């Protein structure tokens, strides 16, 4: 079980670990978070109590370093960073633990809802998705745009998802434009699946990385990439049985955990609508269809 | 984005475009079956591809062949249109090469885009218009020159005859698209109207009769009369 110390909380702010938040008082005398399950990636989130704008995080792996958070006052927010010096962070981590200024990681033994939202994701995947190379973590936060929304300005601080777009010569070939266009199997399997991503594992681990940051900091272009990436696979005609029981289990536990408030602004009723009910797959979708219709029967 | 009554006069301006109407690719008459059933037998149709400035007529005959064995006629013949269109745009001139293309069908949209990937210069855009296209198949000439084709083929036609040397390409639209309008509405009486006087003719090379000035003013109140007329025969006014 892993530990993140914070230096100190000197602004108020919601923090999140994960799907778990809580609320930490302006010079509360807050310490980190300890208990992290080893073997999972993380994210570390804020949303200032000030500013309800930006909410940004820090995507981990506490395999790959010592990581604890300060606030910066200069740039106005809590920051990751790296401790190289081993035996001064045990002990810095130690003493704050005996004096129990921390919070413990709230996971209940039964429950496997983190694991199944990040079950293909890699911190060195995300790595190449968010291009920082100096740290060993990812920051995001609501404003960021992908590569393919520029196409449409700062490239440093873009989302570099895999560009998916239904209506171009990579997804069309020459020659079988209506066959390519209505069902998308060759450019699933052939261009997305053997050509870029290689397996079926990178590509949901790119799926659930974008819809943990379009439901964690209202990304609005991670929204755009999850629909995509389902949207892909409800259109094609062949599919891999695997895939299909393994995205069912993915979407089932993305829309259980997906918080009721946030339906109406992340959803997109067309894709949903068409995936559930007009696609190739919309009779290879069970449990997703069942949640979907339970929880959200308005949005169909 | 649209073609609308407020940017109409783009019609005749400088860039090329053209006009793809696909109402008339798949035809068919409905029958009944030995059985009692029903069923669908195709004949001859036609992609209208129509320069509104220069009235040059790409008129793509569609064989009944095109659809043996096939399934779901109604959504291929989109297909098939977008990929005549792209077939015909890459036959011309880059010079001759429109700039927009118009669909008078908004589910024309998305298997042009597809098939003009190659051309993302080239801008498809819908319209708001509701034009008269269809009637196509009420010219004499160019319905004689669809049911008789035993192949595929592609027919050259100037839907505005020799008018353009006397009218420009906006009057001479309006004039087109009220024939049109009167031959779908009433396709009888707009014919016995074009026809009525046995000493104008159409001469070989043209598509409709040799009025002069004053008769084509005669001829177009005529036939806003009919479109009124039937306007009232329908509502009752
Ligand atoms: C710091 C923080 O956590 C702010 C916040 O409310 N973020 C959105 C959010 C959080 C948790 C879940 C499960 C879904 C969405």
């Amino acid at each position: 079980m892993n530990t993140v110390p914070f230096t100190s909380a000197p602004i108020e702010v919601t923090i999140g670990i994960d799907q778990y938040s809580f609320n930490v008082k302006e010079n509360q005398p807050f310490h980190g978070i300890k208990d992290i399950p080893i073997g999972h990636v993380h994210v570390i989130h804020f949303q200032h109590a000030d500013n309800s704008s930006m909410r940004y995080g820090y995507w981990f792996d506490c395999r790959m370093g010592n990581f604890y958070i300060q606030y910066d006052p200069k740039d106005g927010l809590y920051k990751m960073m790296e401790e190289r010096d081993g035996a001064k962070f045990e002990n810095i981590v130690h003493n704050f633990k005996e004096r129990q200024m921390m919070v413990s990681y709230p996971k209940i033994d039964e429950d496997d809802t983190w694991y199944n939202l990040t079950e293909f994701v890699q911190m060195d995947k995300i790595r190449k998705i968010v291009r920082k190379d100096e740290n060993q973590f990812s920051y995001v936060d609501s404003s960021m745009t992908t590569v393919q929304e520029n196409e449409l300005s700062d490239p440093a601080h873009s989302l570099n998802y895999t560009v998916i777009n239904f209506k171009s010569r990579e997804a069309i070939r020459p020659g079988h434009e209506m066959e390519d266009f209505l069902d998308k199997s060759y450019y699933l399997n052939t261009v997305m699946l053997q050509g870029i991503f290689k397996n079926s594992s990178n590509y949901f681990g790119e799926l659930q990385f974008a819809f943990l940051n379009a439901m964690f900091f209202g990304n609005y272009g991670s929204s755009l990439q999850w629909h995509a990436m389902i949207e892909l696979i409800c259109s094609s005609a062949t599919v891999p049985k695997h895939m299909l029981d393994k995205l069912d289990e993915i979407l089932y536990y993305q829309i259980k955990t997906l918080p009721e408030q946030y339906s109406d602004i992340l959803l997109n009723e067309r894709v949903w609508n068409i995936c559930l009910y007009s696609s190739f797959q919309k009779n290879s979708l069970h449990n997703t269809e069942k949640i979907m219709e339970n929880k959200y029967p308005e949005l169909l | 984005g649209a073609m609308n009554s407020s940017n109409y006069a783009e019609l005749f301006n400088n860039d090329i475009k053209l006009f793809v109407d696909d109402t008339n690719v798949y035809r068919v008459t409905v029958h009944k079956t030995f059985e009692g059933n029903v069923a669908t037998k195709a004949i001859n149709g036609c992609i209208f591809t129509l320069n509104p400035k220069t009235g040059h007529l790409f008129l793509k005959i569609i064989h009944t062949s095109v659809w043996a064995g096939q399934k779901r006629l109604s959504q291929l013949a989109k297909w098939k249109t977008a990929e005549e269109v792209s077939a015909l745009v890459r036959s011309l001139p880059k010079e001759e090469q429109p700039k927009q293309i118009i669909v008078t069908r908004k589910a024309m949209l998305d298997p042009l885009e597809v098939h003009m990937l190659d051309f993302p210069n080239i801008a498809i855009r819908p319209t708001e218009l509701r034009l008269p296209f269809s009637a196509a198949m009420s010219i004499d000439k160019l319905s004689d020159v669809v049911m008789k084709a035993t192949e595929p083929q592609m027919v050259l036609f100037n839907i505005y005859d020799d008018w353009l040397d006397r009218i420009s390409s906006y009057t001479a639209f309006s004039r087109l698209t009220l024939l049109l309008r009167a031959l779908k509405t009433n396709e009888e009486s707009a014919k016995m109207i074009l026809l009525s006087d046995p000493t104008i003719t159409i001469k070989s090379y043209h598509l409709w009769p040799s009025f002069t000035d004053e008769q084509w003013i005669t001829i177009e109140s005529q036939m806003r009369d009919l479109i009124l007329t039937e306007y009232g025969r329908k509502y009752n006014v």
